[PDB]
């Protein structure tokens, strides 16, 4: 949904409103977000889930990292962005 | 009253028509105004953030927004100034994207003058708000659903396995719908 | 779910964007009581007496109140005319 | 009973009653056998041309306040308003009277229970400076000197103090600027039927009162008053129905002729009207002599309504403001326009404004019960 | 309930009713039959009637340690008159009295010997012609000087009946935005004296010169000029009862002022610089602390004459009854006198 | 000439129908400026008074549809009011073309932008006030 | 909602 430019049948924005839902997950009490990870095991049955979970490194640190985008600005290598679906560049850090 | 203005760039929906340097400026000069700054996304986290940092830390007593329509996100700024401990009631909304922007693509200059017209305009309105308390009201746990249908029935059936006590109304003598 | 949602939070905020009668400005005209579709103004002791409970915010009576003892929270008659002299000056 | 002649029992209040002094003998019985605690009327001062209201408490002396006054044109409803709106009271009231009455009853800015009206018949009244200038300039004789005046021949008469009668043509007289003020020529109402009795010579012969009970309320005043002996009453012929008809109608249309005259092809025009607003010193007399203008507090004063310098304010957020907020109510009593130091027409406008409104919604002001469509909360 | 009366305001000759409920006064009402207004009136003309009750002072007043005190009205009378033998005292009163109230004053004024006394008034003592304002408009030239509409608004009435009548009418000030200035068939904005005298030069024999105390010191000059001239001068005096105050009273010249006695029943006087003691006379000490206070009866619970800037006299009984423990001030002179 | 134009539209319909105007890019000239109130029944005389004399050259005013008040039956007591007032506004001087009213919906975001673009047609064609 | 109700039944 976040890739979309409009939406049928209405041509509304995608973004406009799917950005504040993104933003009320990432900012709510009840829901903790963990991104860039992928679940490894699942073991157990209903109402008792134990659930193993690796977070990727993504080499920057989450609770520092403000998104202002120096070092995007400043990084020399060039790869896909997988946001734009192989037709799109962004740097190594991105 | 110490009002802050934050004009919102909305990436270019707002700043490739309308120079969010020339509509802050006027704003941080404006009488009563002790802050004037601009961001890409104030609706977004880093933006509340930033309102929330700026009331927190010059005092501001008045909030006014120059961004969408309030239609869309009055609410989202409401709480935001809350939880940095003002009253919702205290801020203001300047419609600069649906009403300017948009609609005077083709005279940038007008654009302009239009959008400090209006943020002049919500400064004006900001400077005599006053706080006001909301009153909470309880809200009943029982529900009502009317039809006794496939989808009736299931939501029947889910809202009393969650606990509420549901009524069920149905026109015909029995139920299952089509 | 979503009717679910709010009956397990248990309480929903009413908006303060209602009439306040200024009882020594008002003088019991009662121009505004029928203007109310939801009859939230009434009389008591002479003078108009918005419940918070009917009234839904339209203005409809603050607007039609000469003295202007009638007045909206957060649509006051000043702001609107502070709001119209800066479109223009 | 929509019908009587009527005159007092007495004879000292038939003798200075204008025609038969039915309405002080009424007066009189109201305050004896106690409808009511109070008389509002009217008393002469130290001449003709100076009438003074007063409130009656007992009926001794009444009979000081007999007598019709042309030269008067009081109001009576923003007193009642202001002061009197807490006791049970008699008046009488012209149709004028009448309206502003009306329009501040059904702003329950007076309890209609609490005051019985007595409205007179009225064929006009005259300011009373120019009624002097008018005497001495075209009947040609000292203004003291006169001790009545009446309008009934279409001709303005006034009776010297000898017996001698002087008439002059009142449409002579205001084809010069004199006779009756303008909103006297335009009103359209000459038996108040918004009163719970309306009492005139029209239908009446010589020494008697003709009463028309328009109310119940009315209709007990009337045998209360014939019950205990204070007047005696009789039928009207219904000849002299028809010719009291008659008169309405055609005193009717001269009103809607001269409404035609000054509100349309003598109205000033917007250069004159220029003219005259810049003259306003912004002294809020007409609001204030206005009976509709009854507010305790006043938009026209606020900040960004009023004018803080010393010129003549902006017609639109003074005037303009008073048309919106009343006009559709104005009941063309002329006292705006009779107190305005600066002579500025303004009942001219605020009678044409309300005529629009009229003929657009069927409203008249001071005679409908109900309040203006402007007020109305049904979806018509 | 209702009374005729004369507005205090200012020097305008004004008639209003007086609206009373149960010995208060409540409102105002129309005086129609009035000539020099006919019933119409300025705000002032309609606020009249609270001043009978605002901040009334109804009991006589002697100075304590530091403050002022009550006191019964022997007391005051004596330690009034003490002062009068005594010491310099120096009598100045406003516009306000009734005529024969001032010539009591005057007969007062040389029975304790005072030299020096007089009506506060910032006009000189002049041969004024009794001008009938309703005979504004015959002028054929008008010469305007300080805003008249503002200073008298029942004047300026007539002066635009005038403008009606055909009248030219100049109007001189030093400002260029008021009243008159805006509705003056010309107006000038001198701040040379010589610049009005010489625009004054080419008026016909007969003009009309209406001239307000807003320009204290071009009044002598334009006197002068009229008096060599012939030219009817109207003035607009300070107080209601200027004029005929006037006419027993000369306009004090002094300017040495200790131990002064205002006598201000309106309450009309400016804050005056005294020297030495104060004794004021009026209905409200508002103000500052006097050393003296006598409180007096009202304009309108008075009975006596007054004269207005025109000349015109009226004879007015009370409309109100005076507040318990206030004299008139005749009362206070005829007692003093008797002492 | 630029004429001042003031406008007062419905928190509900016709603040939406400019809403929607400005999403669908409806293009209009920019001399009108928006005011929002709750519903039209908030909108009197006073307001469009001061509009003119502070010097507006034309006054727009939008409302629900009739029977589509979301506070029911405001927009009736708005209509009644704008008769009143065109009858006032000539006997001033205004041309009862420079306040125009209308009844916009939410989602009739084209008819807005036509009704910007006429009025500001006439108001600059009928010159400055 | 279907994975709500048996959390909130919680057996
Ligand atoms: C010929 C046909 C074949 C179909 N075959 C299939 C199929 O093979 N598979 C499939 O998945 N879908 C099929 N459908 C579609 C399917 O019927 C619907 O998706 C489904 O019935 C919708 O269920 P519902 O509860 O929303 O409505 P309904 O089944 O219509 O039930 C609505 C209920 O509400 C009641 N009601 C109505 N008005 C009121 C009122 N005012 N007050 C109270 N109660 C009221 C009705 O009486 C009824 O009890 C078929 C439809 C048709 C017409
Ligand atoms: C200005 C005026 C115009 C009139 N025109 C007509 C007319 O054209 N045709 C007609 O048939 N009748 C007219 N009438 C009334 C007519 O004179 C009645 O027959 C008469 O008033 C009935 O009273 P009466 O003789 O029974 O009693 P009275 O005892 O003579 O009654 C007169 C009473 O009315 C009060 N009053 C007098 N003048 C006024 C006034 N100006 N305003 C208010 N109250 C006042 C007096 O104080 C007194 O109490 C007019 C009356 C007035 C005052
Ligand atoms: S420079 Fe890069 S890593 Fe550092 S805060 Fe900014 S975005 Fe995050
Ligand atoms: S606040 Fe409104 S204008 Fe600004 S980025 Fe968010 S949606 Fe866009
Ligand atoms: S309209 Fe105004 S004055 Fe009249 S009753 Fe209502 S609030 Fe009071
Ligand atoms: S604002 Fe509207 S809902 Fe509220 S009391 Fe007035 S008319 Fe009623
Ligand atoms: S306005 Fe009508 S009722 Fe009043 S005095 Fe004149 S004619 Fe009589
Ligand atoms: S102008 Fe309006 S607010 Fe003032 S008194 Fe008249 S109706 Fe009341
Ligand atoms: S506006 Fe003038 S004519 Fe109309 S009711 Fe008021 S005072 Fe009478
Ligand atoms: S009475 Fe005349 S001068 Fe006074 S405010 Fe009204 S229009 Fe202006
Ligand atoms: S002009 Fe002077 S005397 Fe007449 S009402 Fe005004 S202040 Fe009073
Ligand atoms: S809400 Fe738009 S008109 Fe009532």
């Amino acid at each position: 949904m976040g890739q979309l430019d409009k939406t049928f049948p209405t041509l509304d924005c995608s973004m406009c409103i799917l950005a504040p839902k993104m933003v009320d997950v990432g900012k709510h009490d009840n829901i903790e977000l963990i991104t860039y990870a992928e679940v490894k095991e699942v073991d157990g049955y209903i109402g008792n889930f134990k659930v193993k979970i690796e977070k990727k490194p993504r080499y920057i640190d989450e609770e520092l990292c403000t998104g202002c985008g120096s070092c995007v600005e400043v990084c020399p290598i060039e790869m896909p962005n997988y946001f734009d679906e192989g037709i799109g560049m962004t740097k190594a850090v991105y | 009253p110490k009002i802050g203005v934050y004009v919102c760039h909305c990436g270019v929906n707002i700043g490739g028509v309308v120079d969010v340097e020339a509509v802050r400026d006027y704003a941080a000069k404006l009488p009563n105004v002790v802050i004037a700054k601009d961001y890409k996304y104030y609706c977004s986290d880093p933006g509340q953030l930033e309102i929330q940092k700026d009331i927190k830390e010059l005092g501001i007593n008045r909030v006014v927004v120059a961004a969408c329509s309030p239609r869309l996100h009055e609410p989202t700024f409401r709480r935001c100034v809350e939880e940095a401990g003002l009253n919702q009631f205290l801020f203001e909304f300047a419609n600069i994207r649906e009403h300017d922007s948009w609609v005077h693509m083709d005279n940038p200059e007008g654009a302009t003058e239009k959008a400090k017209d209006l943020v002049r305009m919500a400064v004006a309105k900001a400077r005599l708000l006053e706080p006001l308390e909301a009153s909470k009201v309880s809200v009943d746990d029982k529900a009502l659903v009317i039809g006794g249908g496939v989808a009736g029935i299931q939501a029947a059936l889910d809202l009393a396995d969650m606990g509420f006590k549901t009524y069920m109304v149905e026109k015909r003598p029995s139920i299952s719908g089509r | 779910a979503r009717a679910a949602i709010p009956m397990v939070k248990g309480e929903v905020e009413i908006e303060p964007i209602i009439a306040v009668t200024d009882s020594d400005v008002c003088g019991g005209c009662e121009v505004c009581i029928e203007l109310c579709p939801f009859g939230a103004i009434s009389i008591e002791e002479g003078h108009a007496n918005v419940n918070v409970a009917l009234c839904k915010g339209c203005g409809t009576c603050v607007a039609a109140c000469p003295s202007g003892a009638m007045d909206q929270q957060h649509f006051k008659t000043e702001q609107i005319m502070a709001q119209i002299e800066a479109a223009l000056n | 009973m929509k019908y009587l002649l009527a005159r007092a029992t007495d004879e000292e209040i038939q003798r200075k009653g204008e025609c038969g002094g039915a309405v002080t003998a009424i007066f009189k019985y109201m305050l004896d056998k106690e409808v009511v605690d109070a008389v509002l009327t009217l008393e002469r001062g130290y001449d003709v041309y100076d009438g003074i209201p007063v409130l009656l408490e007992d009926s001794s002396g009444i009979e000081s306040t007999c007598g019709s006054l042309h030269c008067a044109p009081t109001m009576f409803g923003d007193l009642i308003s202001r002061y009197l709106s807490d006791m049970r009271l008699a008046v009488a009231v012209k149709p004028c009277d009448a309206m502003a009455i009306r329009e501040l009853e059904k702003r329950h800015q007076i309890d209609p229970d609490k005051v019985y009206k007595i409205g007179l018949n009225c064929g006009g009244t005259l300011a009373p400076v120019s009624a002097r200038e008018m005497i001495e300039t075209f009947y040609e004789i000292d203004p003291d000197d006169v001790v009545s005046e009446e309008i009934d021949r279409g001709k303005f008469i006034v009776e010297l103090r000898d017996g001698s009668h002087r008439e002059i043509s009142i449409d002579y007289l205001e084809e010069e600027g004199f006779g009756r003020r303008e909103n006297c020529q335009r009103c359209e109402i000459m038996v108040p039927r918004n009163a719970d009795l309306a009492c005139g010579n029209w239908g009446a012969d010589d020494g008697w009162t003709f009463i028309e009970v328009n109310t119940e309320r009315g209709q007990e005043i009337i045998e209360g008053a014939r019950s205990s002996g204070y007047i005696e009453a009789r039928e009207p012929s219904e000849k002299m129905v028809k010719i009291r008809e008659k008169i309405e109608n055609a005193m009717i249309s001269m009103a809607r002729k001269f409404q035609d005259k000054y509100l349309d092809e003598e109205y000033p025009s917007l250069d004159e009207w220029d003219e005259y607003w810049k003259r306003c010193i912004n002294c809020f007399a007409c609001r204030d002599a206005c009976p509709v203008c009854f507010c305790r507090e006043c938009e026209l004063e606020k900040d960004y309504l009023l004018e803080s310098d010393e010129k003549a304010p902006d017609p639109l957020t003074f005037q303009g403001v008073r048309l919106s907020h009343m006009g559709f109510s104005c009941i063309n009593c002329g006292q705006c326009e009779d107190v305005c130091p600066m002579d500025i027409p303004i009942a001219r406008i605020y009678h044409r404004i309300q005529k629009k409104y009229r003929d657009r919604t069927g409203f008249t002001a001071g005679v409908s019960q109900e309040l203006p469509p402007m007020y109305s909360g049904e979806k018509d | 309930m209702v009374k005729h009366t004369l507005c205090p305001s200012c020097s305008a000759g004004c008639g209003v009713n007086i609206v009373e409920m149960g010995g208060a006064p409540v409102g105002t009402y129309p005086y129609r039959r009035h000539p020099v207004n006919e019933g119409k009136t300025c705000r002032a003309g309609r606020d009249c009637y609270e001043i009978p009750l605002m901040d009334r002072v109804t009991s006589p007043g002697v100075k304590k340690s530091g403050k002022l005190s009550g006191v019964n009205w022997d007391e005051a009378l004596d330690k009034l008159t003490e002062l009068l033998s005594s010491e310099d005292i120096s009598i100045l009163t406003t516009g306000t009295l009734t005529n024969e109230e001032a010539l009591k004053l005057r007969e007062i004024i040389e029975n304790f010997n005072v030299k020096k006394s007089g009506l506060i008034t910032v006009f000189p003592e002049f041969d004024y012609p009794e001008i009938d304002i309703r005979n504004i408009r015959d002028y054929d030239n008008i010469a305007v000087i300080g805003d008249a509409i503002t200073c008298a608004p029942l004047i300026g009435r007539r002066i635009f009946h005038a403008m009606a009548a055909g009248a030219e009418v100049r109007s001189y000030d030093r400002r260029d935005e008021t009243r008159m200035a805006v509705n003056s068939g010309f107006h000038i904005t001198f701040s040379d004296e010589r610049e009005v005298l010489n625009d004054l030069q080419q008026l016909p024999g007969g003009s009309l010169i209406i001239i307000t105390p807003e320009i204290p010191e071009i009044i002598g000059p334009v006197l002068e000029f009229s008096s060599e001239n012939e030219f009817d001068v109207l003035p607009i005096f300070e107080d209601f009862n200027t004029r005929g105050v006037m006419q027993h009273l000369p306009p004090v010249n002094e300017g040495e002022f200790d131990s002064v006695w205002l006598i201000d029943p309106g309450a009309a006087a400016e804050p005056v610089d005294v020297s030495g003691k104060f004794v004021l006379q009026s209905i409200r000490t508002e103000g500052l602390t006097p050393d003296i206070f006598l409180p007096v009866a009202a304009w309108c619970e008075k009975s006596g004459s007054y004269t207005s800037t025109a000349g015109y006299t009226m004879k007015l009984e009370p409309a109100l009854q005076a507040p318990e423990g206030v004299l008139s001030d005749m009362e206070i002179f005829e007692r003093i006198l008797r002492a | 000439f630029e004429p001042k134009i003031v406008g007062f539209c419905c928190n509900w319909c016709s603040y939406g129908g400019a809403d929607t105007a400005g999403t669908a890019r409806m293009q209009y000239p920019p001399n009108v400026r928006i005011i929002r109130v709750m519903c039209s029944g908030r909108v009197n005389a006073s307001m469009i008074l001061k509009a003119f004399s502070e010097g507006a050259d034309g006054v727009f005013v939008g409302g629900c549809h009739i029977g589509d008040c979301h506070y029911d039956s405001g927009n009736y007591k708005w209509k009644r009011r704008a008769r009143f007032i065109e009858d006032i506004l000539p006997e001033f001087g205004i041309d009862k073309e420079r306040f125009r009213w209308e009844w916009i919906s939410a989602s009739e975001g084209e008819k807005f932008q036509k009704t910007m673009q006429e009025f500001y047609e006439t108001v600059k064609y009928l010159g400055p006030l």
